[PDB]
């Protein structure tokens, strides 16, 4: 009109040499990239913002013109809850390739940052949002079929594609119950009814790994959340 | 036109940080109407600084010699420990005119995309320049990361002796709270200073 | 500018803060393209609102009532008041979510130089409120007159025997030192919070 | 917020372009600190104009009359009509000092994508008032949506013996080529002046 | 800390245009992260440049030869000069994908702090050049110095036999009239195109 | 507010290589520099202009966010005129030293603009608007005594201090009456006055001599204004 309000997640932050702050923000319209030149320094990580943008002549970056803080989260600002919304951020960011998102996305996200903030085990809310996550993108892994062959009801790693193969097709030892129900089921069931069904720190780093193997094989991408994990 | 000369300077400048496309070419376009003497001197001290300039080995403050001018410094407080995520800060905080202690430099902020760790960051240097009758301020950033970053500090160096401070999160010098952030002025607020008891 | 009744609403919009003359022209444009529902509405909720605004008789702090809701309200820490410069700092200070005592309302500054004294600000109203078992946390901005009024507050309420209290100088959240001003520092590093004690 | 009239305030208003909750807020503490005179006078102002104005039957730019004072002036050229997409761009291209003709208001630009035709802006009683011996100079934007609109109303114009002309696609005034978009560059140059011919 | 090395290069970064204080030591302690093929790539770059660019000889657009690529250049239309304020223009006219002719560089805006005047800028170089059969577009900028520059030199070509011509002043690409300065729509209007003759 | 709306007139501007706007504006209440970072280019020269500056933390540099155009003068585009706005607008920043700056400067600035913009004898203007600028910044020629002796009613120049020497202090020949006129009453005359009784521009010489003498004598600065002359 031509200057939007907006609202939105700041998962990204630059403070350039010229002493500017670019952002990207996630916004139920979401995908945005802006600038404010030099007061409105609460355009801190993970805060739900509301901005004044400016677009302009084109110039593949918007600009700010005032920003509020709608909310924070001043529980993000501790060592472990804090190391599950960066690969939540980054994990969100690679996932979802910029045209792709409604709100249905950021809402999950938003809610994803409430459970890392407030929740018991913040391991457990980025694993399970990250995979119903996966929903909301249409990359869904196919868990009803062995990868290679077809065969119903898999139990076995995919080493190559991040599925899961037969025990015909598998070289490795099938995966552990908890895991395998968490594999078919976590992507398609409640974010609430996961929760209330942990997987055994111990089984979890097969769940990261999964979801690497899958997410870099059918997602493009340098995928550098990763070194979130 | 294509000199690789032109098209050269500005994407190398443009390889800078601040500096878009339409500022490189703005930039290469001002280096021509310089003479030489200059050129060469922005040149050579280029070259240089890269060569005089690494990291302390002490604190990693940036210097040229064995030690930094800051370590080296005998009138200096040797008892407190400012711990930083940027060699900038250093300066902000000694152009401050309020600190004379000694410093440290973790390089970075933890976390960014991706694990930036302590063993990413100048963390295990700090542990045995931490002794007891010292203190460590913590002067990392406010973001989750730099909040995030000291939490963790605190928590290695409290087996050693020190006392252990963060600078104060409160409303900045020069603002009224209409325009200050609500979590910085609930924490200006619980954070606030007794200036007289009864 | 020809219809009057255009050039009426430019001027009475453009009289309004944070909006010149080219932004009442854009604004007058958009009120025009709207359904008359709304322009009632909005003349409506201006006028309820002269109506029914007034200023509380305790603190005084907006509302439409006898008393303010902050002091209408039983479950509100009825032992500690924040003084403040204007109503919208009640928001801020409210919105911030860490604290749930009374507030006051000087509507202003103390400025010295436009013979703008404790008696064109609510200040009298106080100091009945303020008794022993209480704490005055003064809250007003840090520009020279809030620092001013503040200091002018705390002589006076001294006599009383309550807590007396001034929010913390210092930065802000989500800053780095490098950007934050000098005097901020080293109010910030004056003020610094001990986290731990040997 | 709890002040029902406050938290009416602020939706109000911050359902004004240009104005997000922030500022809304910001703006009905301003309100509170005028004096009645003022709030009414906003609101009359509002109202006065919501039943005083009404859009012109010939021409349709704002007013408050039988016809606009545009089509009511003599000393205009009776023989031009400048189309545009908004009664403020009449204001635009008055206060430019440059036309005294007459203007004719599509409320809005044309839009195939939301079934937006030339029934949902004035193009009908447009029409009617273009004869020969005169201009229809299409002043529309140059969105494509405003590139559109043009050409339909070009199509549309065309039997009747008007001579149709579209304002001209340049560089603005108190620019330089290098922050000038391309497509811009490329229809100032084909659509270049000449300025004297051997 | 006094490192004449650290402070030496904030301050050349900083003698740099669009680089303050701030953002040159952000600068400095980047140059440090970096190793140093890249450091010596930079500088000798630098260093270079400076040799290798001069002003050619004919036009004076940026080179490192006898002629301007453009000058050498046998494809280019021999027979439209097109006269631009900097060689940054040239650049922008270049990658404007409409203009294969030759350029020519006055160094600079007539008059700003002081008289450039024709005598401190390229415009006698550019008589010879001119023919006729010749067209001499005038791309000088709009300020009142573009303005006054072009309307000097059209005065000055004019003896000679060439077509003179000026750029197209207009609303820029990809903008609506709402947003665009008074003088500029007049100006766009003015010099309105005409797509169709009846 | 601290955003603050101003009023004025640009009398010069950078573009930097970042890309962004630097202009001193001349105002009212006059002396303001900003910054418009990157649609806002109707901030040329000469151009009459308001803006919503916000300053904020004490940052050298107010910010600009809109910019509006109150009022150009197209015809100051042509090279004769143009050449008496720049020397005005360079000369009236020279002149005040920065505290210095009511309204009245600004009115008779604009005024000189118009001047120069729509009057057949642009340099006439700008002479006599110069020497009218020198009495609102109170620095008055002494005109009435010998600038050695104090001898009333030198009629000769003064090489060193711009002023004027009697006979007996003086090397060089009397001025000419037009000259001395001109030099005795201009300052403390009107406008309107001056303007219908020019000078021949065979004496103009002497006079903007004795102006560039005096100003750099009197007023401390690089006094670029006269590559103005
Ligand atoms: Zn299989
Ligand atoms: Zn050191
Ligand atoms: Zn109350
Ligand atoms: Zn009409
Ligand atoms: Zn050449
Ligand atoms: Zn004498």
């Amino acid at each position: 009109s031509r200057t939007a309000n907006r609202s939105g997640i700041v998962i990204r932050r630059r403070v350039t040499p010229a002493g500017d702050i670019i952002v990207t923000l996630l916004t139920p319209q979401g995908k945005l990239k802006a600038i404010a030149r030099g007061l409105s320094s609460s355009l801190n990580l993970f805060h739900h913002v509301g901005v004044q943008v400016y677009q302009g002549p084109h110039n593949d970056l918007a600009s700010v013109k005032q920003a509020v803080l709608e909310g924070a989260l001043p529980t993000l600002a501790e060592p472990e809850r804090y190391a599950f919304a960066h690969l939540m951020a980054e994990f969100a960011d690679a996932l979802f390739q910029e045209g792709e998102f409604s709100e249905q996305a950021f809402d999950l996200f938003a809610a994803s940052l409430r459970g890392v903030a407030h929740q018991p085990d913040p391991e457990w809310v980025a694993l399970v949002m990250s995979y119903k996550l996966l929903g909301l993108a249409g990359v869904i892994p196919q868990t009803a079929r062995c990868a290679r062959c077809g065969a119903p009801d898999p139990e076995h790693p995919d080493p190559l594609g991040g599925q899961l193969l037969c025990s015909k097709c598998a070289a490795l030892p099938p995966y552990p119950p908890a895991v395998l129900d968490f594999l078919r089921h976590a992507v398609r069931r409640t974010v609430r009814a996961s929760f209330e069904q942990p997987v055994p720190s111990a089984d979890r780093p097969a769940l990261w790994r999964a979801l690497e193997k899958f997410v870099t094989v059918q997602v493009g991408g340098v995928h550098s959340w990763r070194q979130l994990v | 036109k294509y000199p690789p000369s032109l098209v050269s300077l500005i994407r190398e400048l443009s390889r800078l940080p601040g500096i878009g496309p339409k500022s490189a070419q703005r930039l290469a376009f001002h280096l021509f109407e310089q003479p030489r003497e200059d050129i060469e001197r922005l040149a050579s001290a280029l070259l240089e600084a890269k060569r005089d300039l690494h990291v302390c080995p002490i604190c990693f403050n940036i210097t040229d010699a064995e030690k930094c001018d800051v370590c080296a410094d005998p009138s200096r407080d040797q008892r407190t420990i400012c711990v930083v995520e940027e060699p900038g800060d250093v300066i902000a905080l000694e152009r401050s005119g309020e600190y004379r202690g000694l410093y440290h430099v973790l390089h970075g902020v933890l976390s960014p995309m991706n694990g930036v760790g302590p063993d990413k960051l100048h963390i295990k240097p700090l542990l045995p320049r931490v002794g007891q009758g010292m203190e460590v301020i913590l002067a990392t950033g406010t973001t989750v990361e730099g909040d995030a970053t000291a939490l963790y500090l605190q928590r290695l160096l409290e087996p050693l002796g020190a006392a252990i401070s963060r600078i104060a999160y409160g409303v900045p010098v020069g603002g009224s709270l209409e325009y200050t952030d609500e979590v910085t002025l609930g924490r200006a607020l619980t954070g606030r200073q007794t200036v007289s008891k009864p």
